[PDB]
RNA sequence: CGUAAAGCGCACGCAGGCGGUUUGUUAAGUCAGAUGUGAAAUCCCCGGGCUCAACCUGGGAACUGCAUCUGAUACUGGCAAGCUUGAGUCUCGUAGAGGGGGGUAGAAUUCCAGGUGUAGCGGUGAAAUGCGUAGAGAUCUGGAGGAAUACCGGUGGCGAAGGCGGCCCCCUGGACGAAGACUGACGCUCAGGUGCGAAAGCGUGGGGAGCAAACAGGAUUAGAUACCCUGGUAGUCCACGCCGUAAACGAUGUCGACUUGGAGGUUGUGCCCUUGAGGCGUGGCUUCCGGAGCUAACGCGUUAAGUCGACCGCCUGGGGAGUA
């Protein structure tokens, strides 16, 4: 997938602290992160119909995260998808 | 305690898991049955068995496997009492009719053999009949002078003797079985968790038995 | 994904006499409590225990009259999909009256005779047969 | 609903249906009571009158409902707060024909050029067509080209399914294991919808060694529009788009829970003299046999066709017809 400084910097950025690496606005920003590498993967190749199934679970599952975050705490929802310029 | 002073269980091949509360079960790949589980139950099986054997019945010890011959036939054969030995056949408790006329077979071959006419009219004819009197007396041995279908049953194996099993429980007879722990406690009405195969086993084995079976009212 | 525990303790305890089983545990909860008080006050079960601090375990002894079992049929009625509310007249009765219907009632968690008596309905949880 | 008709080819997922666990509040569902109404006749019950009966009739019950008010709060729902046993994230590794792109290697077939060499070669049940003294076949050397990748190779592995087999690099998906940390029900299923989907086929542009529908010849045969033989085009191969199906099959939807065993395979991990190709456990996937149970039987049998729960799909005699 990512790489481990590369996560490690998400979970800096989003959680509480470093090891609330479980917390929605990290798994959020971390599939954030895989989705936008894997746009530049799937620009070429285009026909790798396996690794995109891989690619559908992720934004069905960051999908899902949002859901419930918007549904716990809209303010947390608001400033999540404000800084990760999703949404459109 | 140490009855059983020489078998500690056996079978490491095809155990049966109806033989789970009976298993100690440790050594080497084989299944040790637990014996201050059997105490109790041969305990139990001597009690019964005493209990109908002083109300004048008949017991029909069964060892078709060896070397439970003659050791079948010498503890039956020291009590009063009946056995089967060698094959059994299927069927002389459930159609006991049909082998009730091939002991009457034995009886009157047997006493045209000692006493009438055996040397008459043949020497061929009478060695075919000498030879049935072999085939009629290790298959109907012990059975032949039983005249009643018994009033209990003791097997030495129980998966062995499935069929004889399968028969005392088709006829209400009680079945006094030492199982194995491959084997399966059927109908076995008085289950004893032992070793079937050893002859060591089997001979203290019926040696009690044979020694509670003899006292009657006396 | 697990949407029924009440069938799911239902299920443990018909086929743990099934397998003549000696005691059936599993995850508890206060309305598997009140159903397993039910059973042991009307007689199908030995008796229950619930253990454990932050994950509690109910323990359900069970019984065996002779060779044969004594929950001959344990049945869940109000399922999830359809749930089933009768008021004190519609209350029913199983195998003629020899047999219990484990009733949640307003009152409390009780049987069909207990809440015929009571005069009151509710949602019939299981038959006990 | 394995085989009788019936599990979508497989997934993702919206609306929908269902939803672990604890406490508090509400009381919408649910329950209890009350009131108003539910026309009369009819049905039912207990009586009465026609000589009886049909019939007529008195009183009740009933009209299983709806509305309102009063309560109960166990279950379901709403709301608020949690909690970790479901779900997910992070750390470290493991195995793998998972996918896409690029390169390369070795055997072999065909073709071309050349050397030797000479009368057959090929083929079949037998033959003939076919190739061959214009020198075939055999054999050696050099070259070109395309496709496929022996041995390993295994009821072995990976993938949702279709499927994926030399070796190397690049980009990339998933799974599983070990200890610990984190989020805290974020879950399950899914009509319409969307995606992927062998082979054959279609479109455009390449490629074309082998194989080979069509086709042609030779046989066989009563005939032979076949099987067999000799050739052989589309096609099979590549790029991009379409199609959208298969005995797309474990003829077995997905997810979760429980219920005796045995022998293996494969991939992790922990412990013990590792005193070796060991001993004891603990996971993931998988094969064979079988117990209870189920099943019309056959068989399935902890990977269920057993015992349950949630949601979906489908069936309703054969044909006509999966046709118009």
């Amino acid at each position: 997938s990512l790489s481990t400084e590369a996560t490690a910097k998400i979970v800096s950025e989003f959680g509480r602290d470093a090891n609330d690496t479980g917390s929605t606005e990290v798994q959020v920003a971390l599939l954030t992160a895989q989705i936008n590498h894997l746009q530049g993967h799937f620009a070429e190749h285009k026909k790798d119909h396996h690794s995109r199934r891989g690619l559908l679970r992720m934004v069905s599952q960051r999908r899902k995260l949002l859901d419930y975050l918007k549904r716990k705490d809209v303010a947390r929802y608001t400033q999540l998808i404000e800084r990760l310029g999703l949404r459109r | 305690m140490l009855k059983a002073g020489v078998h500690f269980g056996h079978q490491t091949r095809y155990w049966n898991p109806k033989m789970k509360p009976f298993i100690f079960g440790a050594r080497n790949k084989v299944h040790i049955i637990n014996l201050e589980k059997t105490v109790p139950m041969f305990n139990e099986a001597l009690a019964e068995l005493n209990k109908i054997a002083s109300r004048k019945g008949k017991i029909l010890f069964v060892g078709t496997k060896r070397a439970a011959s003659e050791a079948v036939k010498d503890a039956a054969l020291s009590c009063d009492q009946f056995f089967v030995n060698h094959r059994w056949l299927g069927g002389m408790l459930t159609n006991w009719k049909t082998v009730r006329q091939s002991i009457k077979r034995l009886k009157d071959l047997e006493t045209q053999s000692q006493d009438g006419t055996f040397d008459k009219l043949t020497k061929k004819e009478a060695l075919m009949r000498t030879r049935e009197l072999e085939k009629l007396e290790n298959s109907l041995g012990g059975i032949k002078d039983m005249g009643g279908l018994p009033d209990a049953l003791f097997v030495i194996d129980a998966d062995h003797e499935h069929i004889a099993i399968k028969e005392a429980n088709n006829l209400g007879i009680p079945v006094f079985a030492i199982v194995d722990t491959n084997s399966d406690p059927d109908g076995v009405d008085f289950v004893i968790p032992g070793n079937d195969d050893a002859i060591r086993a089997v001979t203290l084995y019926l040696g009690a038995v044979a020694a509670t079976v003899r006292e009657g009212r006396s | 994904s697990m949407q029924d525990p009440i069938a799911d303790m239902l299920t443990r305890i018909r086929n743990g006499q099934a397998a003549n089983k000696a005691a059936v545990t599993m995850p508890s909860s206060k309305l598997k409590v009140a159903i397993a008080n039910v059973l042991k006050e009307e007689g199908f079960i030995e008796d229950f225990k619930v253990e454990g601090d932050t994950k509690p375990e109910l323990e359900l002894t069970l019984k065996y009259f002779q060779g044969k079992a004594v929950v001959e049929s344990i049945q869940r009625v109000s399922r999830p999909g359809l749930r089933i509310y009768k008021r004190k007249d519609e209350l029913p009765k199983v195998m003629a009256g020899l047999g219990i219907a484990v009733v949640s009632t307003s009152k409390g968690v009780m049987t069909d005779r207990a809440a015929r008596q009571a005069g009151l309905g509710g949602e019939i949880i299981c038959y006990v047969a």
